């Protein structure tokens, strides 16, 4: 399974059966003929299955990058540390994509979980998705196809001295 | 035995292509029978429809001057 | 016009080809049979009317008129049978018509499947290759000078030959392969 | 082949003409070239510009599925005229008749469709009435602020 | 589907349309009955006959054939030639 | 009276209705004659190679290995640069590519400036 | 979607009034029911459109496949006017085509009924475009008249077919495939639509007038028909109108569009653009 | 092998798919979304036991 | 009976 | 092998609409000579086809009996 | 469909129109008039997801048919009693639609024979 | 790069060395091989490039090129050896050797850290393309047609020197990685306007781009099937590498210097596709698509988004593998009737059933039948020039139109219909026929599981 905060869930609320009518319906008969052919003896094989990966346990782990000085702090034409700079902000640059892709799985996810009431009761992850989606596109948008460091450290520089203005020009 | 074809004339016919064209258009007619003997309401109409002047003025707030 | 054994339509001929047109144009507007049959009365009658024109320039303009007569009055949607040309089932079966030589190109682990075909088939193609020089000097001999006039094939005259260019009309595929 | 037989210049005098008609394999009065006007035709013959659907389709055709023969000459556009593509066949109604009626009926239509969406047809009725102000809760509306209230009353 | 032609079927349905045709009596009808020099018909007639042979059978003769079957054997011939009858 | 068949380039004229069909003129008859001695000519060449049982290949035709040279080869060294194709190269050769310049550059020029003034709906654009 | 589904739905039920491959009508039968498909869905009605969706399977698949049927037992006649006299010779392909076609029209309470009733009753009933609404009830006029069309032309009268009579369907894969069909085509409206979630606020209260529409315009299109078809026995050679050249020659529109456009793309792309 | 046909492309599929999504697909996040069950005034939640109460006494009309 | 042979390109290869 | 036709005697147009047709041919000096082949589709068992309204209510009669049948079971069942 | 004739072929200013409309107070011309009672709980119709078309003013009713549907599986005719109570509320809340818009029609006609009786007069 | 170049080295000795019926299939087996470890070149990182030594890396987009570079020799060697069958067995030698030095000279043109070792390889693939095309071609135009290859392709090139020793003399190295760090912006001058010429018109001639592409339906006409196979896969992609590594250093001046090859471009793939719907000769149908499909890379690479140059890369490879598949194709028939016309034989789907399929196949991949990564390509490429801007979405869906056009009409006339009368030496499809086919389908069928090692540096 995985982490139930990064990907959340509401509490599951299912209603009971409560039956009116005098004829039997196919489906507890389709469930029961459905659990007694098929979800005992998957259960099985894959006890089996986990009976041979408890016979020999062995474990991978997830890679650490430390961070390196970023490009605002490397000398202007010093390939050594803007090499390490420009290799740190690709792996961030990756993992934003990926933070938005969890929020967007997050947005549908919620969409088709709530049905019909999706407009009223998504309102958080819709909120949520404006302000990654707004922060991604103020990150990393037009950077083109051969982004850098230096190319967003531009347009972060362009977009600073246009709030700079735009504070200036309210006082 | 398979249909042999005849000449001119009217072909053999089976017994069963006959009784079984017969009995789906007896059945189409007793479905359709049947269904305007219960519903008939969505044929017909399901409600009267009212006529707006028939309706008096008290009803619609009508203060006369 | 456009034709394979003369170059033009005669007279009479366009007169025969005009009535046909005509009544298949006719029964297409006159779908019942008893109501196409006393209009193609009265169509036959309108033709048998001047069948006797011995003027020549008057029977090409009461030709020529009908024509006309016939392009105002003619189907929109003319019925065409089905494997004519324009119908419904017209080159259907041309995807099953396997020419006949590609038979010679058998492996002969499946020419073993028919040995008698095959082993009538090397007498045919027997056959045709000791027809094939003698009919060709028999062409050879009969073809005007300056080449032949009509596309009209001469039969074979002797007995022992067979006739000349046979063999893609005897062994076309079927219509039905 | 050989280079006598290829497509070669305009021809201007009547020997050559006739040379070429003889390499086209057609006669010289029928033998009509392309205008020497530089759209790269040189002396390739004009044949008379129909499909092959208004070939005669009982033939004994050396190309039946083309409606060509062997040796006959072939027009510029003959890829073209085959019976996968254009036809150019005649039709029972002229052309200029054909083009008034479909855009005459396009046209009438395509009017009358907007007439109609300038006076449509409605219901003797209001609008449908929804309760919690106009459902502002359910439409998206943020639950911090409040709306105006939308009240309905009985009639 | 289709049963398969013969020359005796042509040859009966051939003959059966011509003896249902008024112009022609049952008795001077046969398989060689030539059209024009023998039962005294018409081109015209001759024309409608390979109309009622094409309506029989189903199928189209051109014109530049139709205009040269001239007595009932060429015409049972060439709807077996036409059809491939005895495969 | 009847409406008179209008030949168009996409629906030209049956013979049934051709006035020159009718010519008994013996230059018809000639004509005709001449044209048919041609094809009778060719079709006989053709099915004398065609029905060769030594023959196992492609019945070449001079017709089509002409055309595909008359298609293909043949074009520049029977080209003349005059009025005519000069103004229909210059009209259809370098005119869309303008036409297109101007359309798409007057389009990015527009929309450069709706984003460099903050007016263009960018919200959710973050694929580009 | 209205307006172009309102075009569509009269223009290609009116070119089929006077085809006369089969084939080709139950093609304009079901373009033109797409095309009341299209407007259901341009008066927000989706579920109504879907509804009539999985409705026109039965019935049209149906259609088509009595079509076969007819067509397989004349040997490859595909054509209407060498037809007829076929109600005693195929009984069980007579009976699927008349039912086909009443489903089609709109008869009450069969598959047909249960979405093309509440698509006409639901397009009266809505801010719409009106000149929609009324090609969309000419349309429906027109359903009724090709429907008894394809019926009189094909099954009714004496036969037009070449005498070697080849009728056969006594097969039980032809007879169990229509028959599914054909109680799909009996059951299935009242099954699915009784099966099915309400998704909109149907319009069930509307003036007799506007109720009834649907059924009266059917039934109407299938006197004028009925009067179209007595007055074909009748010995009168009437020359052909332009009405009758436009609806028999597809509009017009398969003809020139066929021919100018595939001219321009074929002589620009080598005299303007090649050569 | 009687009804081979029942076994072979059902059963064995059933328990390939089966496994599959119970053990590759449904043990990864939001793979299979489901939407929430529809829960009506008088229901019972199977995971808590609290009955939704009934709705207001209705103005009634006939 | 009377069965007719089939005229097919070569399917071994 | 053999197909046997009918006899081509029985294809007389009197009873047919040929017989009509033929008699509004002699009613202008013409005689029709394609009525005996067109005789087999107006007589036996194709002549006497039916009319629309009639194919239209084909089982209409058992259709109708099986309702009333039916009706009446659900009448006598209710109580 | 004779009010269309009234508005597009007569005079449009005696017609209420459909697109904005009621022009007039809920107040004018009628004493102590009240609201419309909302039977279903907003957190009810959002439990039991109903379409946005479908959460008006008779939404209970459709409630308990959906509920009567689910517990009543595979009798899918067994709730024919409270679809027929939704109807008839549907009707009923048509029928009030109805008399808004007479209720318009009348107001707009005591407006024209108000300015037509003030152009006599004064 | 070396473990490539070296065993690549050695096929020479083992062509040279072989008894004389063992040549092809040595240098098939061990060309086999060789592609067999080209898949260790997919060590990629999503932050750094797969940088070997001082002289070679592989990024992303090197990679899939030289699979399908190293992949394109035994397909090469299988559809090369019928018609060299009566060769002299010296020139048979020669052959193929030509084609293991175009090899040689391809996998190091991919993998040139320095961009003057980029250009020397670069213009070194000409010479063994030369001598194929005017050695081993066909007609008598084939000296015409390598000519023209000659000319363009160094006429373009000439500035591309001048322009890369500026580079060098300026920046201080022609080394990829360092003018990733190094690169200035390139503003607005007359001078810079011509060195931004100077650095794309030679990849502009060897993409095509349309209006210069008058070499390539004679060179791929004119030339052998190995030849044709290696020019539409690989040479013509040496100008969509090279945009891709000197776009790099020529921003923002590409901005606006851009819009008269995107005009170009965007209307050539009208032009050729029109141009395609009505071509008699069927390898010059092949060739005409060729510069239709490049068309769309030009497009990609001049507005230089990231779904541009994923769908451009993605579009190279598809269409490398696609080309290779029909200009064999297009051989395997001329094998029969020899001819490249393109009417002469049809119906063939009645005589050649399995090679019908392969056609099939191969015109639905022509065409971008989702979910294949010619689809993936082309639906990127248009999507990018839909951002860029909004109206070129007419003339991508009318290309769209018409390439599925000119790709079914290549099916009916080649496949379909009746059958030449006439024709009776159509062969049955041999086996070495059918796995040419099945060698170029399956990878291209097999890259639609798994599309994103062809997605390029910036997936
Ligand atoms: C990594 C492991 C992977 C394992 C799985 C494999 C994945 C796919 C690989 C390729 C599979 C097909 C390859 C063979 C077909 C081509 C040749 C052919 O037709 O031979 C006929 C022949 C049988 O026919 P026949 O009767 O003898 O002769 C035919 C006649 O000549 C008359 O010929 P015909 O016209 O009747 O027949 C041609 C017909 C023609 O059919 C058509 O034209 C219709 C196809 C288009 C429409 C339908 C598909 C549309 C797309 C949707 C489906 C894909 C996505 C599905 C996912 C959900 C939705 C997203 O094609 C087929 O029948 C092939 C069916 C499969 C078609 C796949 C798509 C091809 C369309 C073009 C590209 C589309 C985009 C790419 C899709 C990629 C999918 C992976 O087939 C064989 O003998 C097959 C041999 C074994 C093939 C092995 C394939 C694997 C090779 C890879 C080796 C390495 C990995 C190990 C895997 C081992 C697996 C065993
Ligand atoms: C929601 C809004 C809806 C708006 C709808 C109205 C606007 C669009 C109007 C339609 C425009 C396209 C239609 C016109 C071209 C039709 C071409 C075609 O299919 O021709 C058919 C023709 C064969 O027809 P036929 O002769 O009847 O065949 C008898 C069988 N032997 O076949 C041939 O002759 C073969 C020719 C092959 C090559 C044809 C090349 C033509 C390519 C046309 C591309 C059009 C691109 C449009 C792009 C629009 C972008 C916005
Ligand atoms: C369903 C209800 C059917 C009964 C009510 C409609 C009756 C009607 O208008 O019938 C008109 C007509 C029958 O009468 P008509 O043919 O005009 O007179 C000669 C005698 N058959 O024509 C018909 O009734 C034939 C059309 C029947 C359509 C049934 C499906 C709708
Ligand atoms: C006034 O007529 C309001 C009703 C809706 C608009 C008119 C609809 C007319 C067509 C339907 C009725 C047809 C009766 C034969």
């Amino acid at each position: 399974s995985w982490d139930k905060d990064v990907y959340p869930e509401p509490p599951r609320r299912t209603p009971a059966p409560s039956p009116q009518t005098s004829l039997p319906n196919p489906i507890t008969y389709l469930t029961k003929a459905f659990d007694l052919l098929v979800d005992r003896p998957v259960t099985l094989v894959r006890e089996f299955i986990e009976r041979q990966h408890a016979k020999n346990k062995y474990y991978y782990y997830h890679r650490e990058f430390r961070r390196v000085p970023d490009i605002t702090e490397c000398h202007e034409k010093d390939v050594l540390c803007m090499f390490e700079a420009e290799m740190q902000w690709k792996r961030d640059y990756k993992v934003d994509q990926e933070i938005v892709n969890i929020i967007q799985e997050r947005l549908k996810a919620c969409q088709q979980r709530e049905g019909e009431s999706h407009r009223q009761n998504c309102a958080k992850e819709l909120q949520q998705f404006t302000q990654v989606v707004k922060a991604y596109q103020d990150r990393y948008h037009d950077l083109g196809a051969h982004y850098s460091a230096r190319k967003c450290l531009a347009k972060q520089k362009q977009r600073m001295l246009a709030e700079r203005k735009a504070t200036k020009e309210a006082a | 035995a398979h249909i042999e074809p005849r000449y001119r004339q009217f072909p053999q016919l089976t017994r069963s292509q006959v009784i079984q064209a017969e009995f789906f258009s007896a059945t189409m007619w007793f479905w359709i029978l049947w269904r305007f003997w219960h519903d008939s309401d969505a044929v017909l109409g399901h409600f009267p429809y009212p006529d707006p002047s028939q309706w008096t003025d008290e009803e619609l707030g009508i203060p006369p001057d | 016009a456009f034709l394979p054994s003369a170059a033009y339509l005669t007279h009479q001929q366009k007169v025969l080809q005009l009535y046909k047109r005509a009544l298949r144009h006719l029964e297409s507007r006159c779908v019942h049979r008893d109501k196409y049959r006393y209009f193609a009365c009265l169509l036959r009658a309108r033709f048998d009317e001047h069948k006797n024109e011995k003027d020549m320039v008057k029977a090409t303009q009461l030709l020529r008129e009908a024509e006309k007569e016939f392009w105002h009055g003619q189907h929109p949607q003319p019925y065409i049978f089905p494997e004519s040309p324009g119908g419904t089932s017209y080159e259907r079966y041309e995807c099953y018509k396997v020419p006949e030589w590609c038979l010679d190109d058998w492996h002969p682990s499946e020419k073993a499947m028919y040995p008698d075909y095959f082993a009538k088939r090397e007498q045919w193609k027997k056959l045709r290759r000791e027809s094939w020089e003698r009919e060709v000097k028999q062409l050879q001999e009969e073809t005007p000078v300056g080449g032949p006039r009509t596309e009209a094939l001469p039969p074979a005259r002797k007995q022992g030959d067979l006739p000349p260019l046979w063999w893609h009309i005897v062994t076309r595929p079927r219509e039905r392969p | 082949i050989t280079k006598d037989m290829l497509p070669g210049p305009y021809p201007k005098t009547p020997e050559e003409r006739a040379a070429a008609a003889k390499k086209y394999n057609m006669r010289v009065e029928d033998y009509e070239p392309y205008p020497d006007d530089g759209m790269g035709y040189g002396d390739y013959p004009k044949l008379p510009d129909r499909s092959q659907q208004e070939r005669d389709p009982w033939y004994d055709w050396d190309h039946p599925d083309l409606r060509l023969n062997w040796g006959e000459p072939m027009h510029w556009d003959l890829d073209m005229y085959i019976r996968n593509r254009v036809d150019t066949s005649p039709t029972p109604v002229n052309w200029n008749l054909m083009c008034k009626h479909l855009f005459g009926f396009v046209a009438f239509m395509l009017f009358m469709f907007w007439v109609g969406e300038t006076y449509p047809t409605y219901q003797p009725v209001g609008p449908k009435q929804y309760p919690y102000n106009n459902l502002y809760l359910e439409r998206g509306g943020d639950p911090n602020k409040e709306p105006e209230p939308v009240v309905h009353y009985e009639i | 589907d289709a049963p398969p032609l013969t020359l005796e079927g042509i040859k009966d349905r051939v003959l059966y349309v011509l003896k249902l045709y008024d112009k022609i009596d049952p008795e001077k009808l046969s398989v060689n009955s030539h059209f024009m020099k023998d039962l005294g018909l018409d081109s015209l007639d001759q024309v409608e006959i390979i109309m009622a042979m094409e309506d029989e059978f189903g199928f189209e003769i051109p014109d530049i054939d139709a205009e040269k079957l001239m007595c009932p054997q060429e015409i049972v011939d060439y709807i077996a030639d036409k059809k491939d009858v005895y495969e | 009276s009847f409406p008179k068949y209008e030949p168009s380039r996409l629906a030209s004229l049956p013979t049934t209705l051709d006035p020159a069909e009718y010519d008994i003129s013996s230059e018809t008859r000639k004509a005709q004659a001449e044209r048919l001695a041609i094809r009778s000519r060719l079709k006989r060449e053709y099915q004398l190679q065609y029905n060769d049982p030594s023959r196992r290949g492609v019945v070449e035709d001079p017709a089509l290995i002409r055309w595909t040279c008359a298609r293909s080869a043949n074009v520049y060294p029977n080209f003349r640069p005059n009025t005519k194709t000069s103004l229909l190269g210059a009209l259809f050769g370098i005119g869309p590519l303008i036409f297109w310049y101007y359309v798409f550059k007057t389009d990015r020029d527009r929309k450069e400036k709706l984003i460099q003034e903050g007016k263009l709906d960018r919200t959710f654009n973050i694929s580009y | 979607m209205l307006c172009l589904g309102a075009m569509t739905t009269l223009f290609t039920a009116m070119c089929a009034l006077t085809q006369n491959d089969i084939k080709k009508i139950i093609a304009f039968s079901t373009s033109s029911q797409l095309g009341l498909m299209m407007v259901t869905i341009g008066i927000n009605q989706p579920h109504l459109a879907f509804l009539h969706i999985c409705t026109h399977a039965f019935f049209k698949a149906m259609l088509f496949m009595c079509s076969g049927s007819i067509i397989h037992s004349l040997n490859d006649e595909q054509d209407i006017r060498k037809m007829g006299g076929l109600f005693k010779a195929m009984p069980f392909t007579t009976t699927a085509l008349i039912i086909g076609s009443l489903a089609l029209t709109g008869m009450p309470f069969l598959t047909g009924f249960y979405s093309k009733d509440l698509i006409i009753e639901s397009a009266n009933t809505s801010y719409t475009n009106a000149w929609a609404l009324l090609m969309t009830l000419v349309a429906t006029s027109f359903t009724a008249i090709y429907s008894t069309r394809i019926i009189f032309f094909a099954l009714l009268g004496q036969p037009r077919f070449p005498t070697l009579i080849n009728i056969n369907e006594n097969n039980p894969f032809l007879i169990n495939s229509i028959k599914r069909l054909l109680i799909g085509s009996l059951f299935a409206g009242f099954i699915i639509s009784n099966n099915i979630p309400p998704m909109t606020i149907p319009q069930m209260t509307m003036p007799h007038y506007l109720k009834m529409t649907a059924l009266t315009v059917t039934i109407l299109g299938f006197i004028l028909a009925l009067e179209i078809s007595n007055t074909t026995h009748y010995l009168k050679f009437n020359y052909p109108s332009n009405t009758f050249k436009f609806s028999n020659l597809l509009g017009y529109y398969p003809t020139i569009m066929h021919r100018l456009t595939p001219y321009m793309n074929l002589t620009m792309s080598q005299k303007s653009a090649s050569s | 092998r009687h009804s081979i046909f029942a076994f072979t492309h059902v059963l064995i599929p059933v328990w390939i798919i089966h496994y599959y999504l119970k053990y590759h697909v449904t043990t990864k996040p939001y793979t299979i979304v489901e939407k929430k069950p529809r829960i009506f005034p008088g229901d019972t939640i199977l995971e808590t036991g609290e009955v939704i109460p009934p709705m207001k006494e209705f103005p009634d009309q006939h | 009976g009377k069965r007719l042979f089939i005229i097919k390109p070569s399917g071994f290869y | 092998s053999k197909m046997e036709l009918p006899d081509y005697k029985q294809w007389k147009i009197e009873g047919t609409p040929l017989e009509t047709v033929q008699e509004k041919l002699a009613a202008r000096g013409l005689r029709d000579p394609w009525g005996r082949n067109e005789a087999w589709r107006y007589m036996g068992g194709f002549a006497n086809n039916v009319s629309f309204v009639g194919a239209l209510l084909k089982g209409f009669k058992w259709g109708f009996a099986a309702f009333v049948v039916a009706v009446g079971a659900e009448y006598y069942l209710e109580s | 469909g004779a009010h269309l004739a009234r508005r597009y072929l007569g005079d449009a200013s005696v017609e209420p129109e459909p697109l904005r409309m009621p022009t007039f107070p809920p107040d004018y011309g009628f004493p102590e008039r009240k609201e419309r009672e909302m039977v279903a709980t907003q957190q009810e119709m959002n439990d039991a997801q109903l379409v946005l078309q479908q959460r008006d003013y008779c939404a209970h009713y459709l409630i308990r048919f959906l509920k009567c549907k689910r517990d009543s599986f595979p009798n899918f005719l067994a709730c024919k009693h409270e679809q027929h109570d939704w109807d008839y509320c549907e009707h009923l809340d048509y029928v009030k639609r109805m008399k808004e818009f007479e209720r318009e029609r009348r107001l707009l006609q005591r407006k024209k024979r108000r300015e037509q009786r003030e152009a006599d007069m004064a | 790069m070396l473990k490539y170049i070296i065993p690549t080295m050695m096929l020479m000795p083992l062509t040279w060395l072989s008894k004389n019926s063992m040549i092809w299939i040595n240098t098939t087996l061990h060309s086999l091989l060789i592609s067999l470890t080209s898949l260790l070149l997919l060590n990629q990182f999503g932050d750094n490039s797969l940088n070997f030594s001082l002289t070679f890396f592989s990024d992303s987009l090197s990679t899939p090129l030289l699979i399908l570079t190293m992949w394109l020799l035994p397909l090469m060697l299988m559809a090369s050896q019928h018609h060299l069958s009566k060769e002299n067995l010296a020139r048979k030698k020669l052959f193929i050797s030509m084609l293991i030095l175009l090899q040689l000279f391809l996998i190091m043109t991919f993998t040139a850290t320095e961009l003057i070792f980029f250009y020397i390889m670069f213009e070194a693939t000409l010479v063994p393309t030369l001598i194929i095309i005017t050695r081993w071609g066909n007609q008598t135009e084939r000296l015409n047609a390598g000519l023209y290859f000659l000319f363009y392709t160094l006429a373009g090139s000439l500035p591309l020197l001048v322009a890369l020793i500026y580079i060098q003399n300026t920046m201080g190295s022609l080394n990829f990685l360092i003018l990733q760090y190094w690169v200035q912006p390139m503003p607005n001058s007359w001078s810079n306007t011509f060195m931004w010429l100077a650095c794309m018109m030679a990849f502009m001639v060897k993409m095509p781009l349309y209006g210069l592409h008058l070499w390539l339906p004679k060179a791929h006409v004119e030339a052998p099937i190995a030849g044709s196979m290696v020019l539409a896969a690989i040479l013509l992609k040496l100008g969509g590498y090279g945009m891709m590594r000197i776009t790099l250093l020529l921003n923002p001046i590409t901005d606006f210097m851009a819009y008269p090859f995107i005009m170009l471009s965007l209307w050539g793939m009208i032009m050729t596709s029109s141009i395609c719907l009505r071509q008699t000769d069927l390898k010059s149908l092949i060739a005409y698509s060729s510069v239709s499909h490049m068309a769309l890379v030009i497009v990609a690479i001049l507005i230089q988004t990231p779904w541009s140059y994923m769908g451009a890369t993605a579009l190279m490879i598809a269409h490398g593998l696609t080309s290779s598949m029909l200009f064999c194709l297009a051989n395997s028939n001329y094998e029969r009737v020899h001819s490249r016309t393109m009417i002469l034989a049809r119906g063939l789907q009645t005589l050649l059933p399995l090679m019908a399929a392969w056609w099939l196949l191969a015109s639905l991949t022509n065409l971008a039948l989702p979910p294949s990564i010619n689809l993936i390509g082309e639906l990127f490429v248009v999507m990018s020039t839909f951002s860029w801007s909004n109206i070129t979405i007419i003339l991508m869906g009318l290309n769209m139109v018409i390439t599925a056009l000119y790709s079914l009409y290549m099916l009916i006339t080649t496949q379909r219909g009746k059958h030449t009368h006439h024709i009776n030496n159509i062969l049955p499809s041999f086996t070495r026929e059918n796995a040419l086919m099945s060698l170029h389908m399956l990878p291209l069928l097999l890259l639609s599981l798994n599309p994103k090692i062809i997605l390029g540096p910036l997936y």
